[PDB]
DNA sequence: TATAATGGGAGCTGTCACGGATGC
DNA sequence: GCATCCGTGAGTCGAG
């Protein structure tokens, strides 16, 4: 299909929760030793997806 | 407008 | 860590992050190169028999993404694991020969 | 050759040390050469005295000392070190209870040292701290814009040293004080100061109607304590009004010398304006338990006296240079020092509570980190701390003399209207009216005048000669603008016989206003015209003949001149070109009288009168900040007798001690085949042949090998999959050999990096299987020569880990630096300029046979279009050309001073003497007038240039006195149909060179978030196609081109990939897709809790994330 | 045949005031306040100025530079506003069909004579050239038909007719009166001025308007 | 412009002025849903009033309104256009509340979307134009005749 | 004598009568001969070319 | 100036339509390898190499010249898109 | 910011036809690089595209046949020249490039007025329209020779000036 | 993991004009 | 209705 229009509207907490792939429960970013993302933190792969393709 | 001042004022009421 | 928004210059016009390349996403050139490699590989594999091209494709993961064992490819073609090892080896032999002749796949060796 | 200097003006004093504004300022700030007991309370000393004693245990300051630098300057530049001295302070800890005294000298870190030339070396790079102009502290009275018959009194302290206070008379009649955006009645504060109705009535009563407006019964009723608590409740609402808190706060706002500092200049200006004496730098005092007024009553009194129209009371011009002052290096640095010191003091006070209250040394109490950080912050990250401009010696000399109204504690660019950017009448002799940047910074960045010096208070002073009776003394008085306004000052060119004024009427100034005056009325006289202009402006001959707008460009552009291998001083100088070189410190001179023992490319050894043998090493092929080569060449020979101050070696861009920013070329002013079009310039290939305008440039390349979690980066000659052709010029260790020629693509330093873990694609599995070759563990990370660069490798520096004397930043095993040099010949697109603001790019280099030429066969060097002259109104270049012709034939150079110069008659005379040589030679050689010279003479008398009936020789001489000659077109052999202006002009090659600016990109690096190409040549960036460019494409109605710019050529990932593949396959480029930056916009709006939905015609959602972002 | 004179006269370079500064006197200079000095600069650039004269000139030079610097931002901003306001306007069709129009006056009421006088040539050309005629117009025995785009010649003819008292104003199609939604139409627009011929449907006319008004901005004193 | 010797056609200034006069203010709502003092485009109130008067309903009484280029630009129906202009937060909060839909009519909207603009070669007028050679044309014609 | 205005008029009239391609050709020609003659013309500037009138 | 640009602007109601016709035609030429051309062997656009005259690789030049001949037919709704593409692939395979 | 773009210093090119500009070869080699790779494959200059690119990477590996190839590539094509500030639509124009030795872009005198370009060190940006469509738009709508009159006043934009006027008047 | 300890600290000053809400 | 306060704007490309 071809885009003919762009709508903008307020988002219910429901819709925001429907966007979300997970809750970020922790202020952590990445592990100080491994440099890998910390689980439940802002960079978590379980939430936002894998760092490397199909792995 | 200053959260610190506000908090100090609330603290001072006890 | 340091801010990507760290200012460069005394004007507000530029940021540090603006000078940092993306090393993750493939460049147009790299994508192109990989595509050409797949196409030259298929061209070279067409100079084999369907069966001996299929054995190689099945063994090296070009099909299905997994590398099949000799016992699996052999069981798939109804032949013996030794038979399939043999047709794989003669297939690879023809590939190497056509390669020495046409010099096509050399430049993709980096 | 002979040097003939014009002008009758005798300057009683020489130019001041030119970098003294930097040097003396910093010297005064550090007081390093003064023994501690003899130090004045100023600079660093004053900062310590202000910060200490730290009360709470009591910590007191005794004295400080500065050590010697750990490393010399050259070493610092080499190793990325700051050139600096260790600072120590002797502190004594005292317990006032016990009487106990522990005393120690604590190390406070290092402070950067100024070099001999007034600059700094900060982390290996040379920097200048630019002086900052601002409003002088003091007490000012300005007209209130709203109410005409009323005024505002403004009390201004030093920046960061207090709030400003404004005293106003409100429409209701009561006098209000404004502090920290809050207003209150001034009467209340007066009551806190202990004033009573009686005192105010007797004091201010003389000005009738205002004092009753000052009267408030309730305030006078309550004693100063109640008034202090009341005032505190006004200033700090919601804060419980404990009396001690009120005392502390008001003291800190007004009487505290730590939190409130009027300048010393602030104090002086206040005392002078209000006619009082300050006991200190604060608006009031805390003495014997109460508050005592200092400032407020005199300022209020002056305000009322002004409103009432009392004689002797004036409003202040805030752009007057009496009210505007300079903060030099010392003051700025000292400010940051004071800040770091206050922080260190906070730390001390906090340490005086915790820990053991008994056992403490001064060493335990003091953490110097805040101080070190404040200073390191000032020198590294300040706006006033700038990368030094050292393109040529004059560049840095000028840089150090610049004055900025920008920077911290000063104007922003919107904050700057016309008033500030204006040339004030008081700029005369102080700030140059000419040299300022063209564009947005105009009037904000300015330059110190040549004879100007900044006094101890920070006001710019200019010299004048005393005139008593009609006699001009040789005694000079440096005056501020305020003191200058008192006298009647005659112009420097006013006629003199001996020391007596020889004119019946003289041209003078009274408060900047030009006036005709009798010799009896002349109090002072200008030292020189040079004093009106900056150093750059003073280097422009015939400046009086140049329109200011162009002279500006001349000034600024001398800054951009590149040092040339064959560089020469101009044939017409102003007489400053020697001094500039000397003050620059680039050239080398002899200390005392003596004899030269040794002369080398690398060094000069001199045996002086003392008998002592001094060796001067010479800086050879060193790379400046801008990559121009700084190198010294010996000007003396072995056994030569030299005197004190005699030239030993020439620095860069100097010839025998004279400033050489360019070359002297033979120029013709005439159009040539449109190659001259619109300021473009035509030059002769002869210039390249003889290596005129050739310059040396050095670029520095650097690479680090560091520890990785994947294993070590290694600098090695062993690089995977590389031919011996590729490795040829690399040594055993992998570094390119000295003397090798490197071109784009060539390896400078070989390096391997351990491959990031990856699963080889099935394609790579099959390939690897076909060739039977293991994929290597390491990847080729080598440093290569970038596009458009390259040259000869002149140097390599290698620094490893675990070798003596060197330690790198954490994780870094080794660092390699490669210095690559290039000899740059003048080429098409390179930029030339003269000192008059004539500038142009070289569009054509013709072979010598096409060049216009004189009858005797001499071809011209440069051809300049006359169309550049008339609109620009810079005629100085013309006079320069004429005098240059005369000098070309007489074999001589001239000094024509600014505003007292060679005038037309004298130039005509020189031209005649020149013609004799240009022609009489020919007549003696047995040649008569040419046929074509006759034709040209015919057309010339048709033009009214020559008088009809005179001999051809007489007419040719008539033309030559007009600076015009017969010129032959090298293509035809036929003459140009009219006589043409030809002569020697001084022209410089500027720092803007096509080699540096030429850039192109097919595909390349992209940005992280936006996925759009990076910027700049250095990142291999794409050009910015901006809003206005898009507008252009829209107005053309070119939709597909525009769409390409927005998609295939930028952030459409699928699109650009597909486009590349299609183009290399010969297919037409594919239909574009969604730009990644739109997806970025959508997600960013989702982060703002806004739902942005792309819809089809049926109002159904369209997914531009292609299922990837939805569960 | 003097070079300055020739350059000035031909329009190759130079203008009278610049030549006046070269061979003449430099003239009156203004203080930073804008107020003019009583003493003018009697010198010319050929003669050379005096340091006092030169310094006096610098005030005005600087004021000019600051003027320019602060002006380019204002012009730029204006241009961006205009672009944002006109960007959607495109020629979307041939005729919106409107019967409406505007009458371009050939005469301006003169205030000093308190009577009508002829507008200047270029003004009329700016209001007329390349416009479609709203109604038929007969002047000097020529029939200018309804729907005719005015050639520069047509305009000159109307001016000559106006001088002959035949016609005091011209009915003309204009974007003001155009009924086209989201833009204008070919007829109400007229000539695409760059081609001296009817505008093509699809030309983005608003952008061109904003660029046309905006470009000279830095030259307005 | 004339004083500066700048020749500029009245036409362009008229395009702009036309956008300045784009809007109207309601004096009386009539039988419509509109409110007194409410501002809207002249086009929309003309369409509405011809929809009411043809329905036998009292039409809206309105007044001409002149707003400067900034205000006019900020008031445009397109929120991508308005939000890319200036005052982004205001434009976007009102747009987001209203559930506004951008129809992608003008240039800026499409440029932001990386789309093919509705002007020049992108105009719907010239966009769909086909080219065919006479040989292939006649071949296709015979093919269409034989069905 | 041909100057800015007459030449501009010439260009415009040529655009009207002869079209784009020919006017482009005319422009290139005018450029060529203009430059060519400008160089041999003997136009220059000396200081005496700025002539102070006796009337001053 | 492009040769016969005035006549080309003559052929159309809107210049942008000229651009569309030229562009699409050039796409046709590239796609079918120029063998669908309406030009005659002596009308073929030429390019000077070191070897000598060869066919001009530039399809837009070709398309403009072709247009000038008159042998091309342009407009809206001349033929369904699929049918056109297929008839062209039948007449000039790839 | 965009791909297939470049920038350099401008120099007058009197010898140019109105529809032409001087374009430095090294710039052209980069701007057209993919096309050049394809052409280098068509002619025998490289076995394939990868080898061709590897060959263009080192400047000393560049032989003279690739320059002829590049001449073949750019044939009939135009580029866009732009100069900031772009005040009106003539701030961008299309020109057929003439490859030149040297690092400067050569600009035709007649277009200087529209760009407000001059030779005191001004620089210009170059862009390559990629598609048949973009190239068509450029050659037809944006070409310098096709826009001779101001869209603002309707008067001639590209017209004699400076030296040209001077000579003709003389 | 326990002596007692009980309300912060840094302010930032040379625009300038408009639209729009809000205030006697 | 008219003061007044707050919030929002103030050219482009290059380099750094
Ligand atoms: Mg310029
Ligand atoms: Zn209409």
């Amino acid at each position: 299909k071809e885009v003919r229009k762009v709508r903008i509207a307020l988002a219910s907490p429901e819709k925001i929760r429907s966007w979300s792939y997970g809750e970020v429960e922790k202020p952590e970013t990445i592990n100080y030793r491994t440099l890998k993302p910390e689980r439940d933190g802002l960079f978590d792969e379980r939430i936002f997806g894998p760092i490397k393709d199909y792995e | 407008s200053d959260p610190v001042r506000q908090y100090l004022h609330e603290i001072g009421q006890v | 860590p340091v801010s990507l928004e760290t200012p460069i210059g005394d004007e507000k016009d530029s940021f540090y992050g603006d000078f940092i390349p993306d090393e993750h996403l493939p460049s147009p050139v790299d994508a192109a190169t990989q595509s050409l490699l797949s196409e030259e590989l298929e061209k070279a594999l067409s100079k084999l028999s369907e069966r001996e091209a299929m054995v190689l494709k099945l063994r090296k993961g070009l099909i299905d993404g997994r590398e099949h064992t000799l016992e699996e490819v052999g069981a798939f073609f109804g032949v013996t694991r030794e038979r399939i090892r043999q047709i794989e080896n003669k297939a690879l032999r023809k590939l190497k020969y056509h390669e020495s002749r046409t010099r096509k796949l050399r430049d993709f060796l980096d | 050759m002979e040097i003939k200097r014009f002008g009758r003006i005798r300057e009683v004093i020489p130019l001041p040390p030119l970098t003294e504004i930097q040097v003396e300022s910093y010297r005064r700030a550090l007081q390093a050469d003064v023994p501690p007991e003899k130090r004045e309370n100023v600079g660093i000393q004053a900062a310590f005295r202000e910060t200490f004693p730290i009360e709470e245990l009591v910590l007191d300051f005794l004295e400080y000392r500065l050590g010697e630098p750990p490393f010399p300057q050259d070493e610092c530049r080499e190793k990325d070190l700051t050139y600096q001295a260790p600072l120590y302070a002797r502190l004594q800890l005292i317990h006032k209870d016990t009487g106990l005294i522990k005393e120690d000298e604590v190390f406070l870190g290092h402070i950067p040292l100024m070099t001999e030339d007034g600059s700094f070396i900060i982390n290996g790079a040379d920097r200048v701290i630019v002086s900052q102009i601002h409003r002088s502290p003091g007490v000012y009275f300005t007209p209130d814009p709203a109410r005409p018959g009323r005024y505002i009194a403004s009390i201004i302290p030093l920046p960061k040293r207090g709030p400003w206070i404004d005293l106003e008379v409100e429409p209701n009649g009561v006098v209000s004080m404004k502090v920290n955006k809050r207003k209150f009645p001034l009467v209340l504060l007066l009551r806190v100061l202990g004033y009573d109705q009686e005192t105010l009535a007797r004091e201010l009563g003389a000005y009738g109607e205002l004092v009753q407006g000052l009267m408030d019964e309730s305030v006078f009723a309550m004693r100063p304590e109640e008034a202090l608590i009341r005032l505190f409740t006004l200033l700090r609402p919601g804060d419980p009004p404990k009396r001690d808190k009120a005392v502390a706060y008001v003291y800190g706002l007004i009487a505290d010398p730590r939190r409130y500092d009027l300048g010393e200049a602030g104090r002086y200006k206040a005392e002078e304006k209000l006619g009082i004496r300050l006991s200190g730098r604060t608006l009031a005092r805390f003495e014997d338990g109460e508050f005592k007024d200092e400032v407020f009553l005199p300022t209020l009194r002056y305000l009322f006296a002004l409103t009432a129209g009392v004689p002797g009371h004036e409003v202040d011009d805030i752009d007057h240079l009496g009210n505007r002052r300079i903060r030099t290096v010392g003051e700025l640095m000292t400010d940051q020092f004071r800040v770091g010191l206050a922080r260190l003091a906070r730390g001390v006070r906090e340490r005086m509570l915790m820990g053991s209250e008994d056992s403490l040394t001064p060493a335990k109490l003091v953490n110097s980190r805040p101080l070190e950080a404040a200073i390191r912050e000032f020198f590294s990250r300040s706006q006033l701390s700038q990368f030094k401009d050292e393109t040529n010696p004059l560049s840095s000399l000028r840089h150090k003399r610049r004055i900025s109204a920008l920077g911290p504690g000063g104007l922003t660019r919107e904050r700057a209207g016309f008033d500030v950017r204006d040339v004030h009448r008081t700029h005369y002799g102080r700030i140059c009216p000419v040299e300022t940047p063209e564009g947005a910074n105009i009037g904000l960045i300015t330059s110190l005048a040549a004879y100007a010096r900044v006094d101890e208070l920070g006001f710019i002073r200019t010299p004048y000669r005393r005139v008593v009776g009609g006699v001009v003394t040789d005694e000079v008085v440096y005056m501020t603008a305020t003191e200058e306004d008192r006298y009647t000052i005659a112009q420097a060119n006013t006629p003199l016989e001996g020391n007596r004024i020889a004119a019946e009427r003289v041209v003078a100034r009274r408060k900047g206003e030009p006036v005709i005056v009798s010799p009896e009325e002349v109090e002072f006289m200008d030292v020189s015209p040079k004093q009106v202009f900056s150093v750059n402006t003073n280097l422009i001959p015939f400046l009086e003949h140049d329109d200011a707008n162009r002279a500006l460009m001349g000034s600024n552009m001398q800054t951009q001149a590149v040092p040339l291998i064959r560089a020469q001083a101009p044939v017409v100088m102003t007489g400053l070109e020697e001094r500039v070189v000397r003050d620059s410190l680039a050239a080398l001179y002899a200390e005392e009288d003596g004899e030269v023992a040794k002369v080398d490319g690398n060094r000069i050894v001199v045996r002086y009168e003392d008998g002592r043998l001094v060796e001067y090493p010479l800086r050879r092929f060193y790379r400046s900040n801008q990559g121009t080569a700084l190198d010294q060449r010996p000007r003396v020979v072995v056994g030569q007798r030299v005197r004190k101050g005699d030239l030993l070696a020439d620095g860069p861009a100097s010839e025998n001690g004279f400033l050489a920013l360019g070359q002297n070329v033979l120029v013709a002013i005439m159009p040539f085949d449109g190659y001259n079009f619109e300021d473009a310039i035509v030059i002769s290939e002869e210039l390249l042949k003889r290596d005129f305008y050739t310059s040396i440039h050095i670029e520095r390349y650097e690479i680090e090998a560091r520890d990785t979690k994947l294993g070590p980066e290694r600098i090695t000659r062993d690089i995977p999959h590389l031919s011996e052709a590729a490795l040829r010029d690399l040594d055993e260790e992998g570094v390119v050999r000295i003397g090798a020629e490197v071109k784009p693509g060539d390896i400078l330093v070989g390096r391997t990096s351990f491959k990031g873990e990856s699963e080889p694609t099935p394609e790579e599995r099959l390939l690897r299987s076909i060739f039977g070759e293991k994929a290597r563990d390491v990847k080729d990370t080598s440093l290569r020569v970038p596009p458009g660069e390259g040259g000869i490798v002149v140097r390599t520096v290698r620094l490893r880990r675990g070798d003596p004397g060197v330690e790198l930043k954490p994780g870094v095993r080794e660092v390699v630096r490669v210095y690559v040099a290039q000899k740059r010949k003048l080429q098409v697109g390179d930029k030339l300029a003269n000192r008059h603001g004539n500038k142009g790019v070289v569009a054509k280099i013709l072979p010598v046979e096409d060049m216009p030429h004189l009858p005797d066969g001499t071809p011209v060097d440069v051809i300049l279009n006359p169309l550049g002259v008339p609109s620009r109104m810079n005629l100085g270049q013309i006079l320069e050309t004429h005098l240059g012709l005369a000098g070309y034939f007489l074999g001589q150079r001239y000094i024509s001073p600014i505003f007292d110069g060679a005038k037309e008659p004298e130039i005509k005379e020189l031209l005649a003497q020149a013609f004799e040589v240009y022609f009489g030679k020919r007549k003696g050689e047995g040649f008569g007038v040419d046929k074509r010279e006759v034709e040209v003479l015919r057309r010339a008398e048709k033009l009214g240039l020559v008088t009809p009936g005179k001999t051809p020789e007489e007419q040719l001489k008539e033309l030559f006195l007009q600076g015009k000659v017969v010129l032959y077109d090298g293509r035809t052999g036929e003459p140009i149909e009219g006589p043409i202006v030809v002569g020697q002009m001084f022209i410089m090659k500027l720092y803007h060179m096509v080699e540096d600016k030429m850039h192109a990109r097919s595909t390349g690096p992209y940005s992280l978030i936006t996925q759009q190409p990076l910027g700049g040549k250095a990142q291999f960036g794409g050009q910015r196609f901006g809003e206005m460019e898009v507008w252009a494409l829209e107005a053309y109605g070119a939709a597909h081109t525009l769409q390409e710019m927005l998609t295939l050529k930028s952030d459409d990932i699928e699109g650009r990939n597909a486009a590349y593949e299609a183009i290399i396959k010969g297919e037409d480029v594919p239909e574009p897709s969604v730009p990644e930056s739109f997806r970025v916009l959508v997600k960013e709006l989702q982060a703002l809790a806004l739902d942005v939905q792309t819809l089809d015609e049926k109002d159904n959602p369209v997914d531009i994330f292609e299922g990837l972002a939805s569960k | 045949f003097n070079p300055l004179y020739v350059m000035a006269q031909s329009g190759a370079r130079g203008n009278p005031q610049q030549i006046r500064q070269l061979c003449g006197l430099r003239g009156l200079m203004q203080k930073p306040s804008g107020e003019t000095f009583e003493v003018p600069v009697r010198s010319s650039f050929r003669e050379g100025l005096t340091v006092l004269e030169y310094f006096i000139s610098s005030h005005g030079a600087r004021k000019g530079g600051a003027d320019t610097a602060l002006r380019t931002a204002d012009s730029g901003y204006l241009t961006r506003k205009l672009v944002d306001v006109t960007h959607e306007i495109v020629v979307r069709e041939a005729d919106c069909g409107t019967t409406n129009y505007i009458s371009v006056p050939l005469f301006q009421p003169d205030e000093v004579t308190r009577s009508l006088r002829l507008r200047k040539r270029a003004d009329i050309e700016a209001g007329l050239y390349g416009r479609v005629l709203a109604r038929e117009v007969e002047v000097l025995g020529v029939r200018l038909e309804e729907g005719r785009y005015l050639s520069m010649d047509d305009v000159h003819l109307l001016i000559k007719a106006a001088e002959a008292g035949e016609i005091q104003e011209v009915p003309v199609r204009s974007p003001l009166t155009c009924q086209t939604r989201y833009g204008v139409c070919q007829k109400c627009y007229g000539y695409d001025l760059s081609m001296a011929r009817p505008v093509s449907i699809g030309e983005a006319v608003g952008i061109v308007a904003a660029q046309s008004i905006g470009e000279p901005g830095t030259q307005l004193t | 412009y004339r004083a500066q010797g700048v020749k500029l056609h009245d036409k362009h200034i008229e395009i702009v002025v036309r956008q300045m006069m784009k809007y109207v203010e309601v004096t009386d709502p009539g039988d419509s849903r509109l409110l007194e003092g409410q501002v809207l485009e002249k086009w929309d109130v003309e369409a509405l009033n011809e929809r009411l008067i043809a329905e036998g309903k009292t039409p809206v009484a309105w007044k001409p309104l002149l707003m400067g280029v900034t205000k006019s630009a900020l008031s445009t129906k397109s929120w991508l256009s308005a939000a890319s202009f200036q005052n982004t937060t205001h434009v976007l909060t009102e747009a987001a509340i209203a559930g506004k839909k951008d129809e992608l009519i003008g240039l800026k909207e499409n440029v932001i979307l990386g789309r093919l603009i509705p002007a020049g070669t992108g105009s719907d007028f010239v966009r769909f134009t086909q080219v065919v050679d006479q040989k292939t044309l006649k071949a296709i014609e015979e093919a269409r005749k034989e069905a | 004598p041909q100057e800015k205005n007459s030449l501009k008029d010439l260009v415009y009239q040529a655009f009207l009568r002869l079209g784009m391609e020919k006017t482009a050709r005319l422009l290139d020609a005018l450029k060529y001969y203009g430059f060519t003659f400008s160089t041999t013309s003997g136009i220059t500037i000396g200081i005496d070319d700025a002539v102070i009138p006796e009337e001053k | 100036a492009e040769p016969g640009i005035d006549k080309l602007f003559g052929m159309v109601d809107s210049k942008y339509r000229l651009t569309v016709v030229v562009a699409k035609r050039a796409q046709q030429l590239l796609r079918h390898g120029f063998k669908n051309t309406v030009l005659e062997p002596e009308e073929r656009p030429k390019m000077q190499t070191l070897e000598g005259l060869f066919d001009d690789p530039n399809a837009v030049t070709w398309a403009m010249k072709e247009l000038l001949t008159g042998r091309l037919v342009f407009g809206e709704n001349l033929v369904p898109e699929d049918r056109l593409q297929k008839e062209m692939e039948r007449l000039y395979p790839v | 910011r965009v791909d297939y773009s470049g920038r350099s210093v401008i120099v007058v090119g009197p010898q140019l036809k109105l529809h032409q500009c001087g374009l430095p070869k090294r710039m052209a080699l980069e701007l057209f690089k993919p096309f050049l790779l394809k052409k280098m494959e068509e002619k025998g200059i490289a076995p394939n595209v990868k080898a061709a690119r590897r060959m263009l990477e080192r400047q000393r590996d560049i032989k003279d046949e690739v320059w002829d190839a590049l001449e073949e590539v750019i044939h009939g094509k135009v580029v866009l020249l732009n100069r900031a500030p772009t005040l009106h639509r003539l701030g961008i124009q299309a020109f057929q490039p003439v490859l030149v030795e040297g690092q400067s872009i050569q600009l035709h005198p007649l277009v200087c007025e529209a760009f407000n370009a001059d030779f005191d060190g001004d620089q210009m940006a170059v862009h390559v329209p990629l598609s048949s469509f973009a190239q068509a738009e450029a050659r037809i709508q944006m070409l310098s020779a096709h826009n001779l009159l101001s869209p603002a006043s309707g008067e001639p934009l590209a017209k004699p000036s400076r030296d040209i006027i001077l000579g003709l008047y003389y």
